[PDB]
Order: structure tokens, then C-alpha cells, then sequence
């Protein structure tokens, strides 16, 4: 499988106006899927990561601002790479982005990270987007395939024993570490349930413990139910997107947790800036925050 | 007696060094909801 080609064929794009396609072959992106599928199940569901490295939100499909973020952040291997899941959906480039992503993920494997968002779930996504892409620029079959890799996706990681990261947020059924490497990968993810809440659940400053989620799925939880989860696993912050947030991180419980959201001006619809966390080698965290020029 | 393990703690820079910003043009059609 010629990587190098795919990611210069990808990376060629840069600095386009307006933004072009990125058009890999069929049998290029299935390669992707599968090679990038063996590494997310020879490495663990729970990962276990040491600082230095850069952390962003959720991407859904805006391609260009992902260039964005690697131009300033450093594209690899100059810099290491966690990624909170929802990559695609709602934006016109899922599949630029999710290829890129994949293709960085075979590449620098051990430098590299993702995790599974909500939107990486073929019930989430035949709806918001992503299957009309495959469709309309490939066909339903290569849809199929990226399912297959999605659900092989790790869950969660932890940097340096110090930063609990997932997608969503805490779970009521997580009370020990043990149980998120216990589950067993390819997953679906399911209406109710541990794996359920991680990608899914939302911090809420006006709910005592767990509250209902106006998503209608999983949970919300307080600052209360943070400080005991970070007490209880000798952990100092829980690191987290899936919320769109204005100045692109937020924070949460004191500094106990952070939201990072890392697509900007989010589809068309907000005017949020989008931000990454850099963690560098002693865990002193900074925002790098991409906004419009104006 | 036996000596601790080296531990990391996650702290934040003087107010001033916590973020930093980078620039974009902003185009209205570049990002749209397909939806
Ligand atoms: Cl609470
Ligand atoms: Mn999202
Ligand atoms: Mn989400």
C-alpha cells in the first residue's frame, strides 16, 4: 500500500481556494480501513499515552480546518497526536478527513492516536452525513468498510496516569479501569451502557450526580461526580469534546475537566473558534486556538 | 526507606502564555451542514 502517495495526494490540497476534493481510489481507502483496523486491535481499547502530545476535539468533515490544525500544531511526525473521535459527519470532507487520519495512524503508529467519538457508529452516521458521502463519491459497500474500522476504535486513554481522556464524558457503570479494557472490539455502540456513555454523556453545572441528557441518550453529570471519579483513580483532569464550545476549550469543575472542540465556526452554524490542548513533557497544558483573522 | 515513584501533575502557565491564537480567512460557504 503506497502511504506516501496517498498522504501527498492528500496534503496536496493545502492552500487551495476553494477547497479542492481529495479523490483517492476505492481499493486506496479500503487499504486504509483494514491496516488501520489491525493496529486499533494490536494496541489497547484503554490507551495508555505519555505527554508530549497534542489533543484535539471533534473534526466533523472540515478537512481544511484540520490542515489548519497540523499547520500550526505541527504536522507528524513533528508532533504526537491524540484525536477525541467525531471525525466525520456534518461537514462536506468526512472522507478526506477520516483518510488522512487513518492514513497517519498506519504511518506513525506509536505517534498517533484516535479515539472513537458517537459519530463513528453506523446508526449515527447513515444519518448525518457520512453515508450520503460514500454513496454519492464511492458506493454503500466502501460505507460498510469504514464501519468495520470504527468499530475497532479505542475508547478512551489515559496520559501519563494523570489525564482520563474519551470522547463524552464519565459513565455511572464505570468503577473501575478494568472494565473499559474488558470490552471486546469489533463493537457496535449501544443504546444504554458503559461504552454508550463515554462517547455520549455531558458535564452539567446545574445537576447534582447524574442527571437525564436532552440527547435523549445517556447521561449528564456534575462537578461533585468529577472530583470523586479524579480522587477515586488518582487522575487530575478529565480531558473531553462532543460539546461545541466558544472559545474552543472550556473548562469545567474548577479545572477539573475540559471541553476541547477543535472544528471552527462549526457547520456554518456557530462562531465558535476551535481549539487543541498541547500537554507538554511535565503535563503543563496550553490552548492553541484557531480563530477567523476578521 | 524505600523511595516514591516520579509522579507528573497537570498544571497551567501564568495567565497570559494559556492560549495562544492562530488566524483563518473566513469563507461563509466553506463550511456548510449537509443535513
Ligand atoms: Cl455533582
Ligand atoms: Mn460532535
Ligand atoms: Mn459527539
Amino acid at each position: 500500500l503506497n502511504l506516501d502517495s496517498i498522504i501527498g495526494r492528500l496534503l496536496e490540497v493545502q492552500g487551495s481556494r476553494p477547497g479542492k476534493n481529495v479523490q483517492l481510489t476505492e481499493n486506496e481507502i479500503r487499504g486504509l480501513c483494514l491496516k488501520s483496523r489491525e493496529i486499533f486491535l494490536s494496541q489497547p481499547i484503554l490507551l495508555e499515552l505519555e505527554a508530549p502530545l497534542k489533543i484535539c476535539g471533534d473534526i466533523h468533515g472540515q478537512y481544511y480546518d484540520l490542515l489548519r490544525l497540523f499547520e500550526y500544531g505541527g504536522f507528524p511526525p513533528e508532533s504526537n497526536y491524540l484525536f477525541l473521535g467525531d471525525y466525520v459527519d456534518r461537514g462536506k470532507q468526512s472522507l478526506e478527513t477520516i483518510c488522512l487520519l487513518l492514513a497517519y495512524k498506519i504511518k506513525y503508529p506509536e505517534n498517533f492516536f484516535l479515539l472513537r467519538g458517537n459519530h463513528e457508529c453506523a446508526s449515527i452516521n447513515r444519518i448525518y452525513g457520512f453515508y450520503d458521502e460514500c454513496k454519492r463519491r464511492y458506493n454503500i459497500k466502501l460505507w460498510k468498510t469504514f464501519t468495520d474500522c470504527f468499530n475497532c476504535l479505542p475508547i478512551a486513554a489515559i496520559v501519563d496516569e494523570k489525564i482520563f481522556c474519551c470522547h463524552g464524558g464519565l459513565s455511572p457503570d464505570l468503577q473501575s479501569m478494568e472494565q473499559i479494557r474488558r470490552i471486546m472490539r469489533p463493537t457496535d455502540v449501544p443504546d444504554q451502557g458503559l461504552l454508550c456513555d463515554l462517547l455520549w454523556s455531558d458535564p452539567d453545572k446545574d445537576v447534582q450526580g447524574w442527571g437525564e441528557n436532552d440527547r435523549g441518550v445517556s447521561f449528564t453529570f456534575g462537578a461533585e461526580v468529577v472530583a470523586k471519579f479524579l480522587h477515586k483513580h488518582d487522575l487530575d483532569l478529565i480531558c473531553r469534546a462532543h460539546q461545541v464550545v466558544e472559545d474552543g476549550y472550556e473548562f469545567f469543575a474548577k479545572r477539573q475537566l475540559v471541553t476541547l472542540f477543535s472544528a471552527p465556526n462549526y457547520c456554518g452554524e456557530f462562531d465558535n473558534a476551535g481549539a487543541m490542548m498541547s500537554v507538554d513533557e511535565t503535563l503543563m497544558c496550553s490552548f492553541q486556538i484557531l480563530k477567523p483573522a476578521d | 526507606g524505600a523511595m516514591g515513584r516520579k509522579r507528573k501533575t497537570v498544571t497551567w502557565p501564568e495567565e497570559g502564555k494559556l492560549r495562544e491564537y492562530f488566524y483563518f480567512e473566513l469563507d461563509e460557504t466553506e463550511r456548510v451542514n449537509v443535513n
